[PDB]
């Protein structure tokens, strides 16, 4: 698939976001998806996941009880509530597809479609 | 702002038939649970129906076989079908909102009906 | 984290005077949904709070009628119609819209 | 669970480079490999520790062993100037490596 | 109604510690619970907060990790998990409930009930 | 179930405590309504659930008691204050009243 | 009062045969919005037993 994602802007701390990953095709319901968010200095971290139906939902130690990922594959999108904004999460997001259809399968793909990522600001 | 008038009671003859009228401003008659309540001359409150928000009716037993609760959408208003009245019936009625564990929150005026 | 100052520190005012006590946000604590997500509190001394104001003007149940709230956006306002030997303890504004809850520093409306 | 990536390495171009990636026990496990060419989203090099994926030419070899993940490059060209990722799963938690920088002269 | 807080005393700095707020008079199961903190007359300070049945568990930068909270629904009782207390937790804790029920009114918002409080000091 | 309200004819001079009690017999322990009716006018709720001020209502008046026994108290009398005062069984299907109990400013 | 038990009183829609309500809003009791807010004309479903 081709993946586009919208929301990221500016926000100060504490702040509410949505960001989004919408697929050009319908093959879109055989890929877990992933976020991962690219630091302005640094490189990457995983920050959450999905699995193709979306019952298998994981995040990250840090960002637990703060964002909901969400899917729709009819809708052929990918959400990612991003509630308590907070000071280390200004980035570049970026949504891949495992192709795993459960967790217990993600560890024999990669994450291989990365659309263009969109970029997330926290500041007072 | 929240306010309930009412009319239709009258001086009627014993075992005929009348309709009370009650019209509500702000609240939705349609959604609510309205009750009437009864006091006659000398006497206290007590309770006559209450027609549920779903639609579902009730009646005291006093009441069952004589009159009739009724109500309209469009008019937002309440209505009471009286009828078989009985020399007991000679009270003044108002029109109430029924709220459970909240209590009778807002009120009418009162209409007599008197019986002769 | 949302920063909020009070105005002013003390307010000593007589009994049967009238009292204004004013806590302005430093962002905007506007329309959640529509309403205005700053709550007001009085410690009364030596005892625990309750509520005076919440939703920026409206208060909850019970409040004598003399406590009245206003303003909008940043700028908040207590307005108690008449002072008395009851009202004296310390003041708090809190915004309710982030999650981290921040309180006043509180101002004593006091007997002088 | 970390897994530690030299902060950079560099070849001269047309030699053969080896950016090393040590966890605990890490050849228990499966470990993908990504580039980052610099202002570029990341593509997919090396998958389940001896596998490559369609797309991609055959001097990026990757290995693993022990507790150390080791990629190889025969013939580095110029544009494997880039951001290595060492990847690897542990309990259904995406940790992602340090990043080891590859610099051709 | 009643918010009987329960335990709290002596704790030795970098002890433990947890506090009940035993509640009574109404539902506890569709209200949220916050709470509250005050030094010695230094002014009341947010520490907590959760939701109608756990899982919800809202913390403020200086109670990360080091505090957990919990409900006991079936009983009706608030918890707190206290560890490596230091010297700026010395005070007197307030449990108290959110005005209300419904969604948008905040579980870390309005605070209509509040308790009698008890004294936790950390010292030797 | 039957509500009684006790006493009926009830006197007293502004500033009294007063104490009007409606008890109630088989025992319900949070349904009880306060109405106070000026007479010959619409009656107004009190307090409900019988421990909390209804909005509006102002701060001398208070409620006390659950289970089996309830009672209204004032803590200090207006001129205004004489009512004919009811208690009601809140929850209920036939939402029974008491007979009511006429305070006087006397 | 054990109040643990609670009961759907504040409902407009009457239930369909074996029908399960579990939602949390603020009943609305009147054209008064509630907006998402408790207060007059804007209570809860759920009534607690005591």
């Amino acid at each position: 698939v081709q993946l586009v994602e919208s929301g990221g802007g500016l926000v100060k701390p504490g702040g509410s976001l949505r960001l989004s990953c919408a697929a050009s095709e319908f093959t879109f319901s055989s890929y877990s998806m992933n976020w991962v968010r690219q630091a302005p200095g640094k490189g990457l971290e995983w920050v959450s996941s999905i699995s193709s139906s979306g019952s298998q939902i994981y995040y990250a130690d840090s960002v637990k009880g703060r964002f909901t990922i969400s899917r729709d594959n009819a809708k052929k999108s990918l959400y990612l509530q991003m509630n308590s904004l907070r000071v280390e999460d200004t980035a570049v997001y970026y949504c891949a597809t495992n192709g795993g259809a459960h967790s217990s399968t993600w560890s024999f793909y990669g994450m291989d479609v990365w659309g263009q990522g969109t970029t997330v600001t926290v500041s007072s | 702002e929240v306010q309930l008038v009412e009319s239709g009671g009258g001086l009627i003859q014993p075992g005929g038939s009348l309709r009370l009228s009650c019209a509500a401003s702000g609240i939705i008659v349609s959604s609510n649970y309205m009750t009437w309540v009864r006091q006659a001359p000398g006497k206290g409150l007590e309770w006559v129906s209450v027609i549920y928000s779903g639609g579902s009716t009730f009646y005291a037993d006093s009441v069952k076989g004589r009159f009739t609760i009724s109500r309209d959408k469009s008019k937002n208003t309440l209505y009471l079908q009286m009828s078989s009245l009985r020399a007991e019936d000679t009270a003044v009625y108002y029109c109430a909102r029924d709220l459970g564990p909240y209590g009778m929150d807002v009120w009418g005026q009162g209409t007599t009906v008197t019986v002769s | 984290d949302i920063v909020m100052t009070q105005s002013p520190l003390s307010l000593p005012v007589t009994p049967g005077e009238p009292a204004s006590i004013s806590c302005r946000s430093s962002q905007s604590l506007l329309h959640s949904n529509g309403y205005l997500y700053l709550d007001w509190y009085l410690q009364k001394p030596g005892q625990s709070p309750q509520l005076l104001i919440y939703l920026g003007s409206n208060r909850a149940s019970g409040v004598p009628d003399r406590f009245s709230g206003s303003g909008s956006g940043t700028d908040f306002t207590l307005k108690i119609s008449r002072v008395e030997a009851e009202d004296v303890g310390v003041y708090y504004c809190m915004q309710a819209l982030q999650t981290p809850g921040t309180f006043g520093q509180g101002t004593r409306l006091e007997i002088k | 669970y970390e897994l530690t990536q030299p902060p950079s390495v560099s070849v001269s171009p047309g030699q053969t480079a080896t950016i090393t990636c040590s966890g605990d026990k890490l050849g228990d496990k499966y470990a993908c490999w990504y580039q980052q060419r610099p202002g570029q989203s990341p593509v997919l090099v090396i998958y389940q520790d001896s596998k490559r994926p369609s797309g991609i030419p055959e001097r990026f070899s990757g290995s693993n062993s022990g507790n150390t993940a080791t990629l190889t490059i025969g013939g580095t060209q110029a544009m494997d100037e880039a951001a290595y990722f060492c990847q690897a799963w542990d309990s259904n938690t995406g940790v992602f490596g340090g990043g080891t920088k590859l610099t051709v002269l | 109604v009643q918010l009987l807080e329960s335990g709290g005393g002596v704790v030795q700095p970098g002890g433990s510690l947890r506090l009940s707020c035993a509640a009574s008079g109404f539902a506890f199961t569709t209200y949220a619970m916050n709470w509250v903190r005050q030094a010695p007359g230094r002014g009341l300070e947010w520490v907590s907060a959760i939701s109608d049945g756990g899982g919800s568990a809202y913390y403020a930068d200086s109670v990360k990790g080091r505090f957990t909270i919990s409900r006991d629904n079936s009983k009706n009782t608030l918890y707190l998990q206290m560890n490596s207390l230091r010297a700026e937790d010395t005070a007197v804790y307030y449990c108290a409930k959110t005005r209300g029920r419904g969604l948008y009114d905040y579980v870390w918002g309005s605070k209509d009930y509040w308790g009698q409080g008890t004294l936790v000091t950390v010292s030797s | 179930i039957q509500l009684t309200q006790s006493p009926s004819f009830l006197s007293a001079s502004v500033g009294d405590r007063v104490t009007i009690t409606c008890r109630a017999s088989q025992g319900i322990s949070s349904d009880l309504a306060w109405y106070q009716q000026k007479p010959g006018k619409a009656p107004n709720l009190l307090i409900y659930a019988a421990s909390t001020l209804q909005s509006g209502v102002p701060s001398r008046f208070s409620g006390s008691g659950s289970g089996t026994d309830f009672t209204l108290t004032i803590s200090s009398l207006q001129p205004e204050d004489f009512a004919t005062y009811y208690c009601q069984q809140l929850n209920s299907d036939l939402y029974t009243f008491g007979q009511g109990t006429k305070l006087e400013i006397k | 009062g054990n109040y643990n038990y609670l009961y759907r009183l504040f409902r407009k829609s009457n239930l369909k045969p074996f029908e399960r309500d579990i939602s949390t809003e603020i009943y609305q009791a009147g054209s008064t919005p509630c907006n998402g807010v408790e207060g007059f004309n804007c209570y809860f479903p759920l009534q607690s037993y005591g």
